[PDB]
């Protein structure tokens, strides 16, 4: 048992008790992913309308 | 209607238990992977305790205590006894954990027996050697060999005692009143032949009825006094030690488990714990009675529709 | 003084955010109209509470918060509730039709069209900060917005605020109170995409909150209001160190330093005690030892799991009320002997303790009784991997048949993202296994 | 607002539609003149989903009435709530469809469809945020079946990102008008497989058996069948019309109920189903019969298949804890009939407002593979006639070729096979 780093103030206090010692995607990349998904939606929609036109 | 699942087709005990559950009309066996069950008869290895107790409105019970392996693995049992203040221990043979680690602590206690009975047994393929040479060359545990076992007469033969212990969801400890002695029908040779280390009794196994009679005739004592007090003590000691680690008192799911305790008796009528089996079988004559007791004490207590001695604590 | 910006995404995040800011105002003495008689720093000042509240010349204390939801009805509660005066329209961002419990819809279809606006609103708050330290992001795993849009926002926040810490408060899905069957999908999808962008995430399993409300508060069928008042107490005790004078967890970086040695293993388990029904006139005031011991009962955890069968990497004890270090140490020494607390070998077996003397504030007319001392334990234990295993299993059951997948592909997501996300989760489960198993 | 546009087509479609609006108008406190007179504010919160608000706080159903002959719609206009509908939303012809799918879909219906779409456009372009459309019709006739599915195709073309929901009355020889009903229904089912997100399958045979066996109605009329449907329709839409969390809009409902795009055909159920009575019903009674086959309106035994998803809506003051107990109970007692590879696939909602005259009620929406029996019945009746080309001349006379029938038969049999695949999985 050992209590260390005791900080005290009028609002309370803090400390540490030790019992044992031991033994990203850029903006452009994100835009590409969003537009690729939009493109796939637009492709699926265009196929549908082509199906409905037939 | 209660529901249960079977996830170890290879179990003799719980194949009979599920048979009894179905023979009551109030239990329905589901598919292997149906999560909407009341009772799981789980697999021996890799049981997914983390998925139990999360089905809304379902009280779920499993036939295994998570963490009980520390008692039922030879290596981890040696460590549990040595590192646990509750056990520290007079009923467990001197043992050491050595990987192919207490390699050095063993040799220290060994030679001080050679210079001054110094037979040991290595197991986890077993080897009983009088010298440490072939023992160390052979995770394994090295254990002192009981060179003075109680021998049954006639036959001058060795034996061990199997005690079945059921622990329910309330962590009550029940000892099946019927045990089994598993005898070796070969005279105990004292001077590598591993056969004495149905001629007299059927199936090479002797029940308490007969063993108690022998103890009275041959030794003027009873099974209860000379042996059963020690077995009950050892069982309680072992299971109370791990209770904080495995209890499911305030857990989102509940466990019970049937244990197989293996004891040995020396010629001074002292009982030694050999090992604890986490998935034990039963004696053919005792399957019906024990399996019914499991349903009565462990299952029906949680899901309502004595052959056990209750070890108090 | 370093400011903190809170972001609330989707119904769960918004309704929990509204509950938290109500509790903050009560804790800091801020009236519904934004006025704060305690603040002699009229129109300014850099006190501890200013990390969460800016100040206008008229003396109004405005939360540093942004609310985002792709449906108007939930955010209209904010602009019409008790604390409506607290916020101005620029803080509230609403769409017209929601993500329909569809990650793909929240992330790609709708997220692409609203991300810039949300960022514009956040930038407006950031421009107001002298030293922004990061963001606190509230959201659900199961909702199409909470999962889908949040992960997109987190990606962009890493781009636009590279140096800033990001913490999450995430609602783990529970069938007891959820209506969607696809929530396991949304949970894995958003966890995979958000993993490298979050520094510390506090998961709250609705199942745990629900059961704590039934058992300890005697509410037979808890509501979102019941759940959120309790959740906001947990959040409050976690964020108190940012809002009051102190020396533990005083900025967002200290959360990762104290709780996350392995960056991917950044999901601390929260445990809170005591939770006492306000209907019970007199309840025996629990001691420091009793409430500290309660931090090791699975029944008081924000995620139901068994820490006895895992290993600890870090432990933090956060007390509010009449607590002194002497009693904490006496309690710790007691529990260490009677509990299974195995730390990993490469971490110290210790506890970081913080005490704030103000006892927990309760909402007048709530279900929670005022107690004289309470504690929240934040422990990074491998046991919380049980939550990942459960979720991943439900994923596997549906994905093996490709059930509901067409809804996601229909919004432009590739089936490959499912397996990619699932593989990332399997690796996460392997990391917990590698850390917590002998 | 999340507006829904309602369309009723053909005799069956407009008669069931007329009753549906009568029922929900009363629930929302709207009189036959469009004036609100309710006592609870819950009636107006989501009233915009089905009603436009006109001048003078008048509420006009967002409903479009369609038929190729004037008879039924004249009856509607002279019915109880006839004057509540927008006069411009009555779109009708004179020739009729002759119980002929080809007439509704290709000839007579084609003359009229553009004028219907003009009305749809007017209602849609007035929506703050349109959810989608709900169509009521039969599949056995000509207008509802042939022209109804033509409308669905046209609506999807102009609103491809909107939900398309239908209440579709399936023919049965027991309650039959013409022998060509299997032809019309087979042709319509293929259209629905492709162009609807959710279809409530209402089998007139089941409705009849309910009225006869359970309700003790000696000789049921279409009026009796239509009150069951409107009562059922009121229950299944309660989530859309009153505040709630479960299936609160068409898309979320579809995401939760449809694991595979083609398998979107639901079996509905209603409770209580009682004969003439004032006995207070309990939650176990509501739950027990709501899940009994005799209370399900698709004439399919769910014990012959498996549930993919289930939504249950309870109405009236009741204990939600007891609701969970009974709901969670019936799953465990019928574990065999729920697929295990969709976890927690049974959802339950509770609404405070009960239908008029009932203290409490329960509505059931099931996506069960047992519905394949309904399509198999239709397929067998279709093939019994098609293999002899019986009655085909009525259709070829409108320009159709035999290949379109063969193709419809193949698509139907493929749908059945797709259900069988998941009943064995
Ligand atoms: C026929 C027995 C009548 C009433 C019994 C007792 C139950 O009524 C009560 N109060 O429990 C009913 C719910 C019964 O179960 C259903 C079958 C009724 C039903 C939908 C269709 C019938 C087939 C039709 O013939 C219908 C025109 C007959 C009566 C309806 O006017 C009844 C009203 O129907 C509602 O929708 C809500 C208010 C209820 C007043
Ligand atoms: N604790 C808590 N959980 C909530 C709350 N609201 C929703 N949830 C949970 O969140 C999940 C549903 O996601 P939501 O947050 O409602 O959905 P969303 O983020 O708004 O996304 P969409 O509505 O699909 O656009 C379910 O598991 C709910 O139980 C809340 O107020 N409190
Ligand atoms: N220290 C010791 N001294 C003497 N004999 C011993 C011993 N340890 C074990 N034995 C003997 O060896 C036999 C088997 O030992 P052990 O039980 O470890 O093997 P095992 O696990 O494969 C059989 P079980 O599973 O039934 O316990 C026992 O029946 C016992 O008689
Ligand atoms: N339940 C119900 N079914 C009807 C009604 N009217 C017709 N039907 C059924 O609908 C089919 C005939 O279609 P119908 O609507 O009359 O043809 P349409 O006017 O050309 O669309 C047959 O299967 C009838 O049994 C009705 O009022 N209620
Ligand atoms: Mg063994
Ligand atoms: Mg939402
Ligand atoms: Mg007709």
């Amino acid at each position: 048992m050992e209590v260390i780093e005791l900080n005290k103030c009028t609002s309370g206090q803090s400390f540490e008790v030790i019992l044992k010692p031991p033994s990203d995607p850029s903006l452009e990349e994100i835009q590409k992913k969003l537009e690729a998904a939009e493109e796939r939606r637009k492709y699926q929609e265009a196929e549908l309308l082509k199906h409905l036109a037939e | 209607m209660y529901t249960f699942v079977v996830r170890d087709e290879n179990s003799s005990v719980y194949a009979e238990v599920s048979r009894l559950l179905l023979a009551t009309g109030q239990w329905k066996r589901l598919r292997k992977d149906n999560p909407r069950f009341n009772l799981m008869l789980g697999e021996r290895n890799r049981l997914p305790f983390g998925r139990l107790g999360h089905e809304p409105g379902l009280v779920q019970l499993v036939n295994y205590y998570r963490g009980a392996d520390k008692l039922c693995r030879k290596a981890s049992l040696v460590k549990l006894i040595k590192t646990s203040p509750e056990l520290s221990c007079t009923w467990f043979p001197e043992s050491y954990v050595i990987y192919p680690d207490e390699r050095e602590v063993f040799l220290a206690a060994y030679n001080r027996r050679r210079e001054g009975g110094n037979v040991w047994i290595a197991k986890s393929g077993i080897l009983i050697s009088s010298e440490a040479s072939e023992l160390l060359d052979f995770v394994h545990v090295i254990q002192k060999y009981l060179e003075k076992p109680l021998l049954l007469e006639p036959g001058h033969r060795k034996f061990d005692i199997r005690s079945w212990v059921l622990v329910d969801h309330l962590y009550n400890i029940y000892l099946y009143r019927e045990g089994v002695l598993r005898t070796s029908s070969e005279p105990y040779n004292s001077a590598q032949d591993k056969t004495c280390h149905g001629r007299y009794e059927e199936g090479n196994e002797m029940f308490f009825e007969e063993f108690n009679q022998y103890l009275m005739d041959a030794l003027n004592t009873t099974l209860e006094n000379s042996i059963l007090l020690q077995i009950k003590h050892i069982i309680r000691s072992c299971l109370m030690c791990i209770e904080p680690a495995i209890s499911t008192k305030h857990l989102h799911y509940q466990s019970f488990q049937l244990f197989g305790f293996d004891f040995m008796v020396d010629e001074e009528l002292k009982v030694w714990l050999i090992e604890v089996n986490g998935a034990p079988a039963c004696a053919q004559k005792l399957y019906a009675e024990l399996c019914q007791g499991i349903v009565d004490v462990a299952i029906s207590s949680v899901f309502p529709l004595s052959i056990f001695i209750k070890l108090h604590h | 003084m370093r400011e903190c910006i809170s972001i609330h995404v989707g119904q769960a995040g918004v309704q929990i955010g509204n509950a938290c800011w109500e509790l903050y105002c009560l804790e800091h003495g801020i009236q519904p109209d934004g006025q704060m008689p305690s603040d002699k720093t009229i129109g300014g000042g850099d006190d501890s509470f200013n990390t969460f509240f800016s100040e206008t010349g008229a003396g109004k204390h405005v939360p540093r918060a942004v609310f985002v939801d792709l449906e108007p009805t939930v955010i209209d509660e904010v602009r019409t509730g008790t604390y409506r005066q607290l916020f101005h329209p620029e803080q509230l961002i609403t769409g017209k039709e929601d993500a329909a419990n569809n990650y793909a819809r929240g992330h790609y279809t709708i997220g692409k069209e609203i991300i810039d606006l949300v960022l514009d609103r956040i930038r407006k708050l950031a421009d107001q900060c002298t030293g922004l330290q990061g963001f606190l992001v509230f959201h659900s795993f199961g909702g199409g917005t909470g999962s889908g849009f949040t992960s997109l926002l987190m990606e962009r926040l890493s781009v636009d605020y590279g140096k800033k810490s990001k913490l999450e408060f995430s609602i783990y899905p529970a069938p007891q109170v959820s209506t969607a069957v696809v929530e396991p999908y949304n949970s894995i999808l958003t966890t995979h995409t958000t993993l490298e962008h979050s520094d510390c995430a506090f998961m709250v399993d609705n199942e745990a909150i629900y059961d704590i409300c039934r058992r300890n508060l005697d509410i037979e069928r808890p509501t979102y209001t019941n759940l959120n008042r309790l959740i906001s107490q947990i959040v409050s005790s976690i964020t108190a160190s940012l809002r009051f004078d102190g020396a533990l967890n005083v900025d967002l970086t200290e959360f990762q330093t104290n709780l996350v040695p392995y960056p991917r293993i950044h999901f601390p388990l929260a445990t809170y005690a005591p939770v006492i029904s306000a209907e019970k006139a007199y309840h025996e005031q629990l001691s420091v030892a009793e409430i500290t011991n309660a931090c090791f009962e699975p029944a008081n955890q924000m995620v139901k799991c068994d820490p006895r069968h895992g290993k600890y990497m870090a432990c933090c004890l956060l007390y509010r009320g009449d607590v002194v270090p002497k009693d904490v140490n006496a309690a710790i020494a007691t529990i260490k002997t009677k509990r299974s607390i195995q730390f990993v070998d490469w971490c110290p077996t210790g506890f970081k303790v913080g005490i704030n003397y103000q006892p927990p504030t309760v909402v007048p007319g709530g279900d929670l009784a005022k107690v004289q001392r309470a504690v929240c334990m934040l422990s990074n234990t491998t046991a919380i991997a049980e939550a990942w295993a459960r979720l991943d299993h439900k994923f596997d059951l549906m994905y093996a048949k490709r059930a509901f997948v067409h809804w996601y592909v229909g919004e432009g997501m590739e089936e490959g993202e499912f397996s990619e996300a699932r593989e990332d989760m399997a690796a996460l489960e392997k990391d917990y296994e590698e850390v917590g198993v002998d | 607002m999340r507006e829904i546009v309602h369309i009723q087509a053909g005799q069956c479609g407009n008669q069931i539609g007329a009753k549906f609006w009568e029922v929900i108008s009363d629930e929302h406190g709207i009189d036959p003149t469009g004036s609100y007179h309710g006592d609870s504010d819950l009636q107006l919160e989501r009233i915009n989903v089905y009603y436009n608000e006109a001048t003078g706080n008048k509420y006009v159903p967002r409903a479009i009435l369609v038929d190729l002959e004037p008879g039924t719609m004249d009856s509607v206009r002279s019915g109880p709530f006839g004057q509540i509908f927008r006069p411009d939303n009555f779109v009708f012809g004179q020739s009729g469809a002759g119980n002929n799918w080809a007439k509704g879909h290709y000839t007579e219906g084609a003359e009229l469809v553009d004028s219907v779409l003009d009305v749809v456009r007017k209602e849609s372009e007035s929506c703050d945020c349109l959810q989608g459309f709900q169509l009521t019709h039969s599949l056995g006739g000509g207008t509802g079946s042939g022209m109804g599915t033509l409308l669905i195709s046209k609506i999807r073309e102009e609103y491809p990102d909107r939900i398309m929901n239908t209440f579709s009355v399936m023919p049965s020889p027991k309650v039959s008008d013409t022998v060509v009903e299997p032809y019309n229904a087979t042709l319509s089912v293929h259209q629905l497989v492709e162009n609807t997100d959710e279809t409530y399958c209402i089998d007139n045979e089941a409705l009849y058996d309910i009225c006869f066996r359970t309700l003790k109605l000696t000789t049921p009329t279409y009026g009796d069948l239509n009150h069951l449907v409107s009562a059922t329709m009121s229950g299944v839409t309660t989530c859309l019309r009153f505040p709630g969390q479960l299936n609160a809009d068409l898309r979320k409902l579809a995401v939760n109920m449809v694991p595979f795009p083609r398998l979107h055909f639901f079996m509905p159920g209603f409770a209580p189903l009682t004969s003439r009575q004032y006995r207070a019903l309990t939650v176990p009674e509501l739950t027990q019969q709501m899940f009994d086959s005799k209370n399900m309106m698709a004439a399919c035994d769910p014990r012959h298949g498996r549930y993919l998803t289930v939504a249950a809506i309870f109405r009236g003051r009741m204990s939600m804890k007891e609701v969970d107990e009974q709901m969670l109970n019936v799953q465990n007692k019928n574990s065999s009939y729920f697929v295990e590879w969709i976890p927690n696939n049974v959802k339950t909602a509770v609404c405070d407002i009960p239908p008029r005259g009932l203290k409490m009620s329960a509505t059931f929406i099931g996506n069960s593979t047992a519905i394949q029996e309904l399509f198999k019945r239709i397929s067998e009746q279709f093939t019994a006639m098609f293999r002899r080309k019986a009655f085909l001349h009525w259709y070829t006379g409108e320009g159709m070729d035999e290949m379109e029938f063969t193709e419809a038969e193949s698509n139907m049999n493929d749908l059945v096979s797709e259900y069988q695949q998941y009943q064995d999985a």
